[PDB]
């Protein structure tokens, strides 16, 4: 069991920065090491083989170095397409053991999400459901607090909250929030609110809308 | 080389999970390792185990008894076998062919090791409640197991879409997906949210369509 | 020297 120890699972950088990626090996490796790169929704790929060498089509600005026990990858001049998980690997004995992987997050200027909602649909509430879902589209940074209100009253329980990874295009983030109750609660109230809460503004963006309708 | 994992995507716990990996382009008697690699939720990478182009076979001893990886040389596959699965064998599963400082993936196979039933998921349409831009919705709830894959008009609509990972939430899934168009395109064009789950045979089409005042 | 470092 040689555990390759990669130092930090989150980093933030900026396009145009240097950013060095460190693995520790447990024992000697020598020069038997790879780096992999894994984009969302991709399998891993082959970046830097024997530490020094880059892979066939891998760009310049990618280098790596170290033996022994210590090994480095380098982003020189960062790029919003390098947005991914990077892990290193040992090919010294099997079993073959990698890194815990360390994902890069770009920075961006702060921006506001645009909050749409959406009162449950006709078909969900003749099936006898009822969900309120609330989108939040193209913001920085990550952490964006959602509260849903019914008649003005929190509601934690039932709410689902789900993030897409950041666009490498234009460096945001877009999240979900779905609020799901029964049929019969979600009659038993008139107003249904979401208020995203973000850095952006000391005042939460509100988006609501009654029953009435 | 192009390597291609298939089998089921839903195992019984303590049954056995059996995956192929199909490989085309090159011969897997003539040379490299074989391998077996998994991906956990978390996205910690685990190598499983290779066969040789001789058929020789090693398993990483964090599987013990375990596993089995075995080929057809008609057929150019070769396949894994573990045994007694449980649910932290829950993972994405990759073949990958490794030898002269060459590294090759297929794309993977999610395996869900669940006793719950397979659930066709309810695709309900989120129209704007009764500016430049307009977004809608679809909410796709209640299926098991992964994965759905969501498209908008047939996948001619990419631009303006954010499709956000799914969710479990008691037994079953929830994923969620919006567009933002022009606020004059739609309703008078149509937007249709296109909804598959092979596990159920599941194929949707839901037309968003405009509230009643 | 085993994986994608060995030699075939």
């Amino acid at each position: 069991d040689i555990v390759m120890t990669q130092s930090q699972k989150f980093m933030s950088t900026s396009v145009g920065d240097r950013v060095s990626i460190t693995c520790k090996a447990s024992q000697n490796v020598g020069s038997d090491v790879a780096w992999y790169q894994q984009k969302p929704g991709q399998s891993p790929k082959l970046l830097i083989y024997s530490a020094s060498n880059r892979y066939t089509g891998v760009p310049d600005r990618f280098t790596g170095s170290g033996s022994g026990t210590d090994f480095t990858l380098t982003i020189n001049n960062m790029k919003s397409e390098d947005l991914a998980d990077y892990f290193c690997q040992q090919y010294s004995s099997y079993p073959l053991t990698f890194g815990a992987g360390t994902k890069l997050e770009l920075k961006r200027a702060d921006a506001a999400p645009t909050v749409s909602i959406f009162p449950p649909s006709s078909e969900q509430l003749t099936s006898g459901g009822a969900s309120v879902v609330c989108f939040l589209n193209n913001f920085y940074p990550k952490d964006i607090n959602v509260k849903w209100k019914i008649d003005g009253s929190e509601r934690q329980n039932g709410v689902l909250n789900s993030w897409t990874d950041q666009d490498s295009k234009d460096s945001t983030y877009s999240m979900s929030s779905t609020l799901t109750l029964t049929k019969d609660e979600y009659e038993r109230h008139n107003s249904y609110t979401c208020e995203a809460t973000h850095k952006t503004s000391t005042s939460p963006i509100v988006k609501s809308f009654n029953r009435n309708e | 080389v192009q390597l291609q994992e298939s089998g089921p995507g839903l195992v019984k716990p303590s049954q056995s999970l059996s995956l192929t990996c199909s490989v085309t382009g090159y011969s897997i008697t003539r040379a490299y390792y074989w391998n077996w690699i998994r991906q956990f939720p978390g996205n910690k990478l685990e190598w499983m185990g290779y066969i040789l182009y001789d058929g020789r076979s090693d398993y990483n001893p964090s599987l013990k008894n375990r596993v089995s990886i075995t080929r057809d040389t008609s057929k150019n596959q070769f396949f894994l076998k573990l045994n007694s699965v449980t649910a932290e064998d829950t993972a994405r599963y990759y073949c990958t062919r490794e030898g002269n400082y060459r590294a090759y993936w297929g794309q993977g196979t999610l395996v869900t090791v669940s006793a719950a039933k397979t659930t066709a998921p309810s695709v309900y349409p989120l129209a704007p409640v009764c500016g430049s831009s307009v977004t809608l919705g679809c909410l796709v709830k209640g299926y098991f197991p992964e994965p759905v894959t969501l498209t908008w008009n047939s996948g001619s609509l990419s631009s303006g879409v954010h499709t956000f990972p799914a969710v479990l939430q008691s037994d079953l899934y929830t994923l969620s997906s919006s567009v933002t168009v022009t606020s004059s395109t739609w309703p008078s064009q149509s937007i249709t949210c296109n909804v598959a789950h092979p596990a159920s045979s599941t194929k949707v089409d839901k037309k968003i369509e405009p509230r009643v005042p | 020297a085993v994986g994608i470092g060995a030699v075939f």
